[PDB]
């Protein structure tokens, strides 16, 4: 109530570190992450996002992390509707990090510039911010049917989205391939008309694409 | 502060849309000022200075009652999300300051006209990021929830913290003994509305006292004699209107404290409520407390109507819940009196004739309502009365339960 | 259209997987 | 042009498959659920058999299925 | 002292409807003697009017002796009389002639004068002294006594010689249904809290009177609070204590809700000029006071000495010394200023004032230019303005271009464009926002600029500010919050000593390391000599480290002192975040709204076209700034809080502070009755409940809004009395009938916000509608007969009664053969000896020989044929017709009935004084009611109306022993429940349809202590 | 032109001039605000600009509706009493050749 | 526009004057004598030629 | 009427019509 002023609240829900903390960040905006001037406040999840991310990454039963979810969650001056501003995009995508989603694209332990710049670059591309989970500002809406397991207290509803298209599992991390890797073609059952199955290469196909011959 | 509030709309009384007219919402949340922190200024020092007889609102508690209803046709964004409009009338902005004709070009999506929608102050994620400013519609629906989870008469709560008045709670009290049961709840609303208030702040405990008073009081247990930290209401002689209170500090014996923690929840249980100045501004302030304080527990299931089961957050059936009691005017003011009988408070041939002044008085406010009941239908469309079938009058409910809740809360 | 009626369980937006038939006390509304 | 009756007929096959909706995903065929709202269009213009008599019946986007459309 | 006059006791009976015995019984003597008895032959007043004939006119506290008057009052003379004059409040003033009432405008009066029936009652019931009877009247019992209003009071008390129609009533008066009834006190010794009694009085003044006691409890908070609301407005230092005892009472209306403040905080903007001269002395108001109160003082001698001890050889020209000593010179009315500003950005965000900028024709080998533009530096972060950063950036970036070149946005905007002309958002040299583009081996110096800009411009926060108990008067900010440029810290009840540590401090330490930095760079080092160059690296070093005690005062107790001073202010801080740097969140315009884009189709159209936008900017001078920044000094031996806790003492120990709280809560009302006052008289709008819309009004022209709204606006202004403007300025745009607040401000990204202040929910837009409710049901008693008016031949003989007609009235409109007249009215004649024909609605013209209904309105436009061909038509007693209008004034007329009389004149003259324009209240001749069985002479009679408006006739015949001739009219007992029904239960009134004029009601005895009174502050 | 409406809020600002008055205010508005204006405009004097422009804009005139309700009516009888009736071409807004 | 206004009676009072001045007819008068100026005019050139 | 008082007014604080009627004669 009484920082209701400042930009925004970030708030560690799962198990904060030494107690409930209540993190403010400054009103500036760090320079390097995106070309546009990313706020402190944006800025702050999309770090810890990228952390609830990796972690579900790899996560395994056996283990016994402090927090079932690194995330921060967005309490005061903050736009629940729109999705425009980073923070926004982030926050949307944090309240799906909680369910131990996992991003394709490998997540590096030791986040470096170059990776969160591309990890803040993906969060910007226009997008459908996910719609399964809605926000709430006291509340993280979990997937009962999710390995999340809510800590204890007031801050957890056990939310079930009406068709959560996500199953369980994870998996193994396999090394960068070194070379351009074949793959054979199985089909599927649904087979596209020829007009359209044109233009859609034809929308995204690499026309004139210069190759190299080698030697036959 | 208090960011949380679940609240459940009235009933459509076996009847179509919401009984409210659209005479009736520029009526009360007309004018386009904020038709929130406004159910108090519509009640006097009793009830012979209202036009609460024979008129648009034939009764001391016809206002609340329709300002009730109105409320649950725009409350759609605490049962959904969106904002939403009943019949060309739509909040003006997402902080819900009042109401107003749709827009033009850029309607809201017509209200779903349903009944005994449940609420939750988390459904729209900009009330709590504003709290401050459109604090008021929070202790508002919660006054309305207390309505509504009853058909005949408010479901309040009672407190008595086992420790004695907190002192700066028998210095705020001690500064309103003149004033009427009235301008108590006054103050007690007025203050319950505006800027989120810690339940921890002075106020809260002295109008939460003067809320378990009352009930002592109503009960003869905290009369004249037998006072609490030094008060109890004073009613008015039955043959001039019995229907009113007046906090008075005395020096009698003091009530000594209850062994526990005593609270129930009490509501009136015959249609007298409706027209009993004094039964409305003491439900609506023990209400107040509740509205700055989230909820003590669940309100019991057993006695209450049929749409107000295991509502979530609200009603209960477990643990979690208190025994709910409802005494009845009548049946309640005769103990009331033979209570002042037992204390040597009055003669022995004075209480069966103090019943014969009240109970007459009761049977006045009794040929009234059922005449305004059958002088404003309902499938009118309206509720100024709320239905209550010529019966519950007479009711015994618990009342003997309550009777002895407030010797135990005041042993 | 036909079938069985559906409304947005999840609140507003509607998905595709929000909707839900929406059953209650009469049996579903087809 | 695609009268109303004639899009029950369409409507009651393509519903008669949407209900084998969890059989298509659990074995990977299938494509989707088939609105027939995706072979359809919204032109207007006049409908009729024949010039003459398509004259009377001026109709303001109607709902028509081009061959092609009729053929998928 | 211009706080409204709230507190108004009244002890003489409350009542606005007396009982105006008019034309008097006869005292006749020679014959027919005992017929008719006055209570005056027994040296005793009537408690009821003795006359012929007693109507019950209205004159708000005719019977009022209590002390002191409210201002404004409405008195219509009995009907005998003319009355128009009563109604011409609007719309009428230099256009309708004396004689008449403008009926097109007659709600738009109706209801101006009702606003003033209940502002006039707008009094509290204080209660008087009863003492018992030792009389055997009432035996005991506990009467109040007054002087000869004591009569007037109480009826029942009436000494009954004879049977007289009004002894014929009295004569029930249930005998113990007088005095009082519960005195309810407390304090054993004290007076009473509030008696309660039965006495003459009308439940429409009782019910106004007492839904004000309503309202100065709205507005009423008892002592353990009032104190708390007065610590936390000081910050709990000032000390003051209450004593824990039972006050009796203590009614003290100081308190409006956060919201009936706001809804005047905006309302004062309006009046404001959005130009910076009326914003100044909203400033310097501030710091006039801020310095009045402060432990900082300003002490150049300190910086002059540090700077003065520099070692500095003088085998030199240029003297860096004597540089800075010269520029750090034009006085601190800049310092503070500069603070007092944040207190209101809103308003006015201060600026480094453009001539304080180095010159754009020198470069940076200039050394006057090199201190002028350290100082634009330093100061930077003081001045409120959304662009100072941009504004400092450039300042050096401008002058040292030839060296150092960077990105600069638009076109017309080159990097030597003079510094100061970088005021918008959108050119903000794409290198200052990301300093990553500027490339060091290019611009160096120029990049280690925006570097250091952004790393150390001070973060804003927020404090706390006044007591949440008594709302607050913000905008933009939550209740009780003020955002603030630097971070900020408790204040210390300890020593303070000039620390480092700080954003001041700090701010000051790394920029003052920047252009030391600047000096001994490249540029600096090639051009600039060497020892002198020493000399401009000590001549900083110095004031990096002076002990400076303002940095450490900016951050500890001067939140303190805007927290504290932000009450104590004459008006409220109003204030938009604050934006420390961020591109898109700065604010380009800070609007408010007299009118609202919703009635005037402006839903879509952008923001910064539909508000008025503040346009006021204070021109700061950095110099000022940093010689006072940089050269703060206190007192050694003090404590921060104890000389604030003896700094506001005074501003806090009387209670002025409480009252703009109530200037707030008269303009809440005010305003929410003008909005209900243009709104009725208007035609449909801000959804309000019109219970008057039977009444006419063809004027709905925004002159009859600003008419309408302006009489509201003096109703209010006499009725409170307060010089003050209050409900001004709404106008301005010269159109009340769309009157709605609004404030919203804008950054640049896009982010409107908008908060539209809505009036809080009010005690008047009940009162005043509860008397129109009322009003509608009981006309006549204000003279205003409703129905229409017939005009047929009737020469009768018997008991003539144009008011209350018996029977169905003949011919109603749309009857069989009952033709109106078209809207013009016009007559066409017709050739040798034909009927002229009266062109009738359909428009067909008909013949004068029949029965007509005319639209009023047309007989206006028309009476000059009207009285040519249809009167000379109806006397014949040939053409019955129905003058339809509305609801018009009537004047009454008692002839005698002995005597003959022929109505026909006294209705020629009614005609002929209708203009198309105004018509004259309606006339109506009345026998005057006899005692005995007179023989009578045959009248002839026109005028009588179709609806039953005999509502103020109260009694026939007073004194007589029975009416014989006239209609006799007992005292109705439907007006007296309280004083003759035997199941009437004290505390019941048929509130809204009659006005029992003896009913029940609680009279107070409210004592108004002081601040002292409750408290004891000191 | 439409005939004379019973005077009220609706028609006195939904007049085609009313619209015409407001609409060019407003984009003026955003002419006097364009990052170019800064070149020569003061960020005070700027904001001084909107201030006056939106004076104008909201100014309430009762005009529009005259030559909206009222001129029509005048013209139409004023153009029978004239000795001389009025010549009159037809008007034509953008649809040039 | 003037605080009350009855356009009807405003209107009619005004183009009262007006109306009193047959100047409606002279426009009918000196309309039918130039017709006969012109078909004499026209003609008497005409025959010239 | 023709009157800038209130426009005046208006303006004033943040700081015989022939062409207009030779305009409406005009067309």
């Amino acid at each position: 109530a009484n920082l209701a002023a400042g930009p925004t609240v970030l708030e560690h829900f799962d198990s904060p570190t030494y107690g409930p903390h209540l993190l403010l960040p400054q009103t500036g905006d760090v320079l390097g992450y995106s070309s546009s001037l990313i706020s402190q406040a944006a800025l702050l999840m999309v770090e810890s996002v990228m952390d609830a991310l990796r972690d579900n990454a790899n996560a395994s039963a056996s283990t016994a992390v402090t927090r079932l979810d690194q995330s921060y969650h967005p309490v005061t001056s903050f736009d629940p509707s729109t999705f425009n501003t980073l923070l926004q995009r982030a926050t949307n995508l944090a309240l799906l990090a909680v369910q131990g989603v996992q991003s394709e694209s490998a997540i590096p332990a030791i986040p470096t510039m170059s990776d969160v710049r591309s990890f803040v670059a993906r969060l910007m591309a226009e997008g459908d911010p996910q719609q399964w989970f809605p926000y709430r500002v006291d509340q993280i809406l979990y997937w009962p049917e999710s390995p999340f397991v809510p800590p204890i207290g007031p801050f957890y509803a056990p939310f079930r989205p009406v068709n959560f298209p996500f199953t369980t599992g994870s998996y193994t991390v396999v090394p960068d391939a070194s070379r351009p890797l074949r793959l054979l073609p199985q089909y599927r059952n649904a087979t596209i008309t020829v007009q359209q199955a044109d233009d859609a290469y034809e929308d995204t196909a690499l026309s004139p694409l210069i190759t190299t011959h080698g030697f036959c | 502060a208090q960011r949380q509030f679940f609240g459940l709309t009235y009933n459509f009384y076996g009847q179509p849309a919401p009984l409210f007219d659209l005479n009736d919402l520029q009526e009360l949340a007309g004018c386009y000022a904020r038709p929130w922190t406004s159910r108090f200024s519509h009640l006097a020092i009793s009830t012979g200075s209202l036009p609460v007889w024979s008129a648009r609102y034939p009764s001391v508690a016809s206002r609340n009652i329709v300002v009730n209803t109105l409320l649950g046709a725009h409350l759609n964004p605490f049962a959904g999300g969106q904002i939403t409009s009943h019949q060309g009338i739509t909040w003006r902005d997402p902080v819900l300051s009042s109401l107003a004709p749709v827009p033009a070009i850029q309607p809201p999506p017509v209200w779903a006209v349903a009944e005994n929608v449940l609420l939750d102050s988390n459904n729209y994620p900009t009330y709590v990021l504003n709290l401050s400013s459109m604090w008021p519609i929070n202790q508002d629906v919660h006054i309305m929830t207390m309505w509504a989870l009853s058909d005949q008469g408010p479901i309040y709560h009672l407190e008595v913290p086992v420790d004695p008045m907190p002192a700066a709670t028998t210095a705020a009290l001690m500064a309103y003994t003149g004033v009427p049961i009235a301008h108590l709840a006054q103050t007690a609303y007025r203050f319950a509305g505006q800027l989120p208030q810690s339940p921890d702040s002075t106020m809260v405990s002295t109008i939460r006292w003067l809320s378990a008073i009352w009930f002592g009081s109503l009960t003869g247990r905290l009369n004249r004699s037998r006072t609490c930290n030094g008060f109890y209401f004073e009613f008015a002689k039955p043959a001039l209107n019995p229907d009113q209170a007046v906090l008075k500090w005395n020096d009698g014996a003091r009530a000594a404290p209850p062994a526990a923690a005593q609270s129930s929840y009490i509501r009136c249980i015959s249609p007298h409520w409706q027209h009993q100045i004094v039964e409305v501004a003491g439900a609506l302030m023990s209400q107040s407390v509740t509205a700055v304080t989230g909820l003590p527990a669940l309100i019991d299931e057993a006695t209450l109507p049929a749409w107000s089961q295991g509502v979530a957050n609200l009603t209960g059936n477990g643990q979690g819940v208190v025994p709910c009691l409802d005494y009845n005017p009548v049946p309640m003011a005769a103990a009331r009196h033979l209570q002042w009988r037992q204390d040597g408070l009055i003669t022995a041939a004075q209480e069966a004739q103090l019943n014969n002044d009240y109970t007459a008085y009761a049977l006045t406010i009794e040929r009234h309502l059922t005449a305004m009941l059958v002088a404003n239908p309902i499938a009118a469309g309206r509720m100024p009365i709320q239905p209550f079938n010529a019966a519950d009058f007479g009711q015994a409910g618990q009342t003997a339960a309550a009777v002895a809740l407030a010797q135990a809360m005041f042993v | 259209p036909t079938g069985k009626l559906w409304r947005p369980v999840g609140t507003s937006v509607a998905t595709i997987d929000s909707l839900a038939i929406v059953s209650d006390r009469f049996g579903q509304y087809s | 042009f695609v009268n109303e009756g004639m899009r029950e007929t369409f409507s009651k096959a393509l519903f008669d498959i949407n209900m084998w909706q969890p059989l298509f995903q659990a074995t990977k065929t299938g494509c989707g659920p088939i609105v027939l709202s995706s072979f359809t269009t919204t032109t207007s213009g006049y409908v009729g058999a024949t010039a003459g008599d398509a004259l009377d019946n001026p109709v303001t986007n109607g709902v028509f299925i081009s061959t092609v459309q009729i053929m998928n | 002292a211009n706080g409204p006059e709230l507190i108004i006791e009244d002890t003489g009976l409350c009542t606005s409807f007396m009982l105006l015995d008019n034309i008097p019984s006869a005292h006749l003597t020679k014959e027919l003697i005992g017929f008719t008895w006055f209570m005056q032959m027994y040296q005793m007043t009537p408690p009821l009017p003795e006359g012929a004939v007693n109507r019950i006119v209205c004159m708000t506290n005719w019977a009022s002796l209590g002390d002191e008057g409210r201002g404004l009052e409405v008195r219509l003379p009995p009907p005998t009389d003319s009355s128009v004059h009563a109604y011409k409040t609007v719309l009428s003033r230099g256009y309708i002639d004396n004689a008449q009432f403008n009926p097109l405008a007659l709600r738009s009066n109706v209801l101006l004068m009702l606003l003033q029936f209940t502002l006039s009652n707008l009094k509290i019931n204080k209660s008087s002294t009863f003492t018992s009877d030792v009389t055997t009247i009432t035996s005991g019992r506990m009467i109040r006594a007054f002087p000869e209003l004591l009569a007037l009071a109480y009826p029942g008390r009436a000494v009954l010689p004879t049977q007289t129609k009004n002894a014929q009533f009295l004569s029930t008066a249930i005998a113990d249904r007088i005095g009082r009834l519960d005195r309810a006190n407390l304090i054993g010794g004290e007076v009473s809290a509030m008696v309660e009694c039965m006495e003459l009085c009308d439940a429409l003044t009782l019910h106004i009177r007492e839904t004000y006691i309503m309202l100065l409890r709205s507005m009423h908070q008892d002592p353990t609070q009032i104190v708390q609301i007065v610590n936390e407005c000081a910050n709990n230092l000032l000390n003051s204590t209450i004593p824990i005892s039972l006050r009796p009472t203590i009614l003290c209306p100081w308190f409006a809700s956060s919201e009936d403040l706001r809804l005047q905080q905006v309302m004062h903007l309006v009046n404001i000029s959005s130009n910076t001269a009326a914003a100044l002395p909203l400033v310097e108001a501030l710091s006039t006071l801020l310095r009045s109160v402060t432990p900082l003082v300003l002490d150049p001698t300190v910086l002059t000495n540090a700077i003065t001890t520099i070692s500095e050889s003088t085998t030199q020209t240029i003297s860096p010394i004597s540089e800075i000593l010269r520029l750090l010179q034009p006085d601190y009315a800049a310092f503070w200023k500069c603070i007092a500003s944040w207190a209101y950005n809103g308003l006015v965000t201060t600026v480094l004032s453009e001539d304080a900028f180095p010159d754009s024709s020198q470069s940076i080998t200039h050394l006057p230019s090199m201190w002028k533009c350290l100082f634009l530096t330093l100061a930077g972060p003081m001045t409120s303005d959304p662009h100072s950063p941009v504004k400092v950036f450039m300042a050096l970036a401008n002058l040292l271009a030839q060296p150092e070149p960077i990105a600069i946005g638009v076109p017309g905007m080159h990097q030597t464009t003079p510094a100061s002309q970088f005021s918008h958002p959108g050119v903000w040299p794409p290198g200052f926002l990301n300093p990553q583009l500027i490339n060091p081996q290019q611009a160096p110096l120029l990049r280690a600029f925006a570097e250091h800009i952004r790393a150390n411009w001070p973060q804003p926060s927020e404090f706390g500010y006044g007591s949440t108990l008594q709302g607050s008067a913000n905008l933009f900010i939550p209740s009780n919050r003020m955002v603030y440029p630097w971070p900020n810290q408790p204040l210390p009840r300890l020593t303070v000593a000039p620390t480092y540590d700080s954003a001041m401090s700090n701010w000051i330490s790394t920029t003052i390391a920047f252009f030391i930095r600047v000096v001994n760079s490249v540029n600096m080092t090639a051009t600039v000599n060497d020892l002198t160059r020493r000399t401009m690296t000590g001549v900083m070093t110095a004031m990096r480290q002076v002990k400076t005690m303002t940095p450490f005062y900016i951050q500890h107790m001067c939140p303190t002192e805007l927290s504290v001073l932000a009450s104590v202010t004459v008006t409220p801080p109003f204030q938009v975040p604050f934006t420390r740097l961020v591109q898109n969140d700065v604010i380009t315009n800070v609007l408010v709204a007299r009118v609202d884009p919703a009635q005037r189709g402006d839903a879509a159209v952008d923001i910064r076209a539909t508000h008025a936008t503040f346009a006021a900017a204070l021109p700061v001078d950095p110099a000022a700034i940093v010689v006072a920044m940089l050269c703060g000094q206190t007192e050694t031996n003090l404590i921060p809080s104890h000389h604030y806790g003896k700094a506001f003492a005074p501003l806090f120990a009387s209670n002025a502070m409480f009252t703009r709280n109530q200037r707030a809560v008269i303009t809440r009302e005010a305003f929410v009755c003008a909005r209900s006052a243009v709104a009725q008289c208007q035609d449909a709008g801000f959804l309000v409940p019109r219970p008057l819309d039977a009444l006419r009004q063809f004027d709905v022209t925004s002159a009859a809004a600003a008419e309408i709204m302006h009489a509201v606006n003096d109703a209010f202004k006499t009725a409170f009395d307060l010089d003050g403007a209050l409900l001004d300025g709404l106008a301005l745009y010269g159109d009340p009938r769309i009157a709605d607040l609004s404030a919203a401000y804008l950054q640049y990204g896009g982010n409107v916000v908008r908060e539209h202040v809505p009036p809080g929910p009010s005690h008047i837009h009940r009162a005043l509608q509860q008397v129109e409710s009322t009003f509608m049901a009981e006309m006549n008693l204000f003279n205003v007969a409703r129905g229409n008016l017939y005009l047929v031949q009737t020469a009768t003989n018997g008991n003539w009664s144009p008011m209350a007609p018996v029977a169905a009235p003949p011919f109603v409109r749309g009857g069989p053969n009952v033709r109106v007249v078209g809207r013009f009215g016009t007559i066409v004649p017709r050739p040798n000896g034909l009927e002229p024909q009266l062109i009738d609605d359909g428009n067909v013209p008909r013949d004068i020989a029949g029965d007509w209904v005319y639209p009023s309105d047309v007989l206006q436009v028309s009476v000059a044929v009207f009285r040519d061909y249809v009167w000379p038509m109806v006397k014949a007693g040939r053409t019955r017709v129905l003058v339809e209008l509305g609801h018009y004034v009537y004047t009454l007329h008692y002839y005698d009935p002995q005597i003959s009389l022929d109505e026909a004149p006294i209705l020629e003259e009614w005609l002929s004084k209708i203009n198309p324009a105004g018509i004259p209240p309606v006339p109506f001749c009345i026998p005057i009611p006899q005692v005995y069985p007179c023989i009578t002479a045959r009248r002839v009679h026109y005028a009588f109306t179709s609806e039953n408006n005999n509502d103020s006739l109260f009694s026939t015949n007073a004194a007589s022993i029975d009416t014989a001739f006239g209609e006799n009219a007992a005292v109705s007992p439907l007006r007296w429940p309280g004083l003759v029904d035997p199941n009437y239960r004290v505390g019941t009134n048929d509130l809204p349809n009659r006005i029992t004029l003896y009913n029940s009601l609680y009279r107070y005895n409210f004592t108004y202590p002081t601040l002292d009174g409750i408290m004891y502050v000191r």
